[PDB]
This record gives structure tokens, sequence and C-alpha cells, in this order.
């Protein structure tokens, strides 16, 4: 099983070379855990190491906070789309809401993600969240389907994926997890499942500064 | 002469439910108010990320402004009846 490295402090140690190439990594989290933070990071890393270039699908920030927010890591995600290497690709929903007269799906979003993909050589991307697509529509039905045939196509074209989740099924996920100690923040990464491949079991620590630092393993 | 536009993909059964139906209430209890536009999301994705669709089929009316969305086959006849008559 190929592996895409992250280059994510400490992460492609404890995942024995990275993520599972070609293939949807579900990355697991209470609010406040990091989820955002790591897609971010593996599309950056991406770009800015390997000259990979990577679409952020994002289904509830809008691209002007995910943009503003990765500045404190040092991270111009700016520079990165007027280059033509990073492209968010807005699926945050409509503030007018959706008014259903029907049965549908969500063809043009697929369309959408495969086209970008097309047009900007992506080979990861990052999906954030999936729980926000299914908060969107009161069709649980239809989006759990319709997530599949997205990891589907995604997996036919090759790319590399982070899906995020506050449902889906895989056989790779992450788990972070964010514990108050006292008046402190203990944050960890786990490693539950990766496809038929080998990794480190357990909780790992990480910290926050320029990104996600894994440490102790 | 408002606008309207329709967010098809290509003949899957739900866009061609949507646009059948939809020919029909222009042409009866629509005769003379909207412009239709339709836009094949199999063909044209670009322009579904230009106009932020997500879901198929999608029924947007556009011009003038602001823009309003209703998604679906259309197969609720009345529901759509009586969103159209809201837009115009
Ligand atoms: N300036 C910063 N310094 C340190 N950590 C930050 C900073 N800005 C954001 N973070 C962390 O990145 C995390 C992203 O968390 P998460 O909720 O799991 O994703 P999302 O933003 O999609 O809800 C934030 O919750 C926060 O803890």
């Amino acid at each position: 099983v190929k592996k895409i490295p992250t280059m994510i402090e400490g992460f492609d140690d404890i995942s024995h070379g990275g993520l599972p190439q070609g293939a949807t990594t579900l990355v697991s989290g209470t609010s406040g855990t990091g989820k955002t933070l790591f897609a971010v990071q593996f599309l950056y890393n991406g770009i800015t190491i390997f000259n990979e270039p990577g679409i952020f699908v994002t289904f509830e920030e809008s691209p002007q906070d995910i943009i503003k927010n990765a500045l404190s890591f040092g991270w111009n995600l700016q520079s990165l789309i007027d280059q033509g290497k990073l492209f968010i690709l807005d699926a945050s929903p409509d503030p007018d809401g959706q008014e259903v007269a029907g049965d549908f799906d969500l063809s043009a979003l697929i369309e959408r993600i495969q086209y970008a993909i097309r047009k900007y050589k992506a080979t990861r991307v990052s999906i954030d969240s999936v729980t926000a697509v299914f908060q969107q529509y009161d069709a649980a039905s239809v989006v759990r389907r319709e997530i599949f045939r997205l990891a589907f196509r995604l997996a036919q074209l090759g790319v590399t994926t982070i899906m995020t989740t506050e449902e889906f099924v895989s056989d790779n996920v992450v788990i972070l997890r964010n514990v108050l100690e006292g008046e402190r923040r203990r944050r960890t990464v786990e490693i539950l499942k990766l496809r038929g491949t080998t990794h480190m079991k357990g909780e790992y620590p990480f910290t926050i500064n320029n990104g996600i630092n894994i440490f102790d393993y | 002469t408002a606008v309207l536009k329709l967010y098809v993909a290509g003949n899957t059964p739900n866009s061609v439910r949507a646009l059948k139906t939809l020919n029909n209430i222009l042409e009866k209890e629509f005769k003379g108010v909207y412009a239709l536009k339709v836009i094949d999301v199999l063909k044209n994705p670009q322009l579904a990320e230009e106009d932020k669709i997500l879901a198929t089929p999608t029924l947007a009316k556009v011009l003038p402004p602001p823009v309003r969305r209703i998604i679906g086959d259309l197969s609720n006849r009345e529901k759509v009846l009586i969103a159209l008559r809201l837009l115009a």
C-alpha cells in the first residue's frame, strides 16, 4: 500500500509513510480539535514541498475565513491561489436555505469537484466537513449516497483525499482529541485504522505551532 | 422578461422530468412571464461553479435580482406553481 507523505511533523512517522495514496482518509474529532488545520496543512505541504496542486472543498467556512485563518501559521494561501496551485471550492450553504420541490441529488457538486481536479491538475483534495453537508439537507439519504459516489469518483481520478468529520464508511481513520486538563489543553492524535497496512497504535500528543506538531513516538 | 435558469444533468431521469414539467408550466399557467435558459452541468460544470450550484436539478430565477432557488425534479407541481408566482 503506497502512501503519500504529509510532512506534518511526526505524522508520517506514526502512520509509517503518510496517507494511503489515491484513497480517502477520514479525520474525525469534536469541535476545536484541529480537523481544519490538518486539512489545510495537507494541501499546503502538498503544494509548497511537492508541487502537488490541491483542492479545498468547504461546506461550511467561507473561503475568506479559511484564508485569513491560515495566516497565523505563516501560510499565504492567497499566493498559492493566485499562482493556480490551490483552489478553494465554495460549497457553503446559500443564506436563503434550500427550497425542495421534488427529488434531487448532488450531481452539480460532484461535477464541479471533478472539473476542478482536471483544471488545476490536483492530486490532493480536502473536504471540510462531511458533517456540514448533512446539516445543509433534510435528506440524509441523498447525502449519504452522494458522499459514497464522490469518494468513488475521487479514487477513480487517483487523488488522495481527507474528509473531515465531527455517515461515511472508511478503512482509513484518524482521530483528533482535545482534553481540558485543569486549565490546560491536552491534544492528541490517534491513527485508528489504516487500509490493511502498518501503523503505530494509540494516542500521541501534539501541539499547534506553525502546523500540527506530533511528538513522543 | 425575467430569466430562469434550469441546471440539469444531461438526460438523467430527474432532469428529464424537471424540464418536461417546467416547459409545460411555462407554456400554460405562466405563458408570458419568464425566459428559460437550460444549463447542462455535465457539459458545463464551470458554469455550475460560477453560479454556485450543488443540487441537481436546480431552478433559479436569476434576472431581475435577487436570485432565488428551488431544487428538485419539480414533481411537486403546486409547490412549483406557487413558487413561480411569488418570484414573478
Ligand atoms: N492562531 C491559532 N493558534 C493555534 N491554534 C489555532 C489558531 N487558529 C486556529 N487554531 C486551531 O485550529 C482548529 C480547527 O479546528 P476544528 O474545529 O476541528 O476545524 P473547524 O475550523 O473546521 O471547525 C481550531 O479549532 C483551533 O484550535
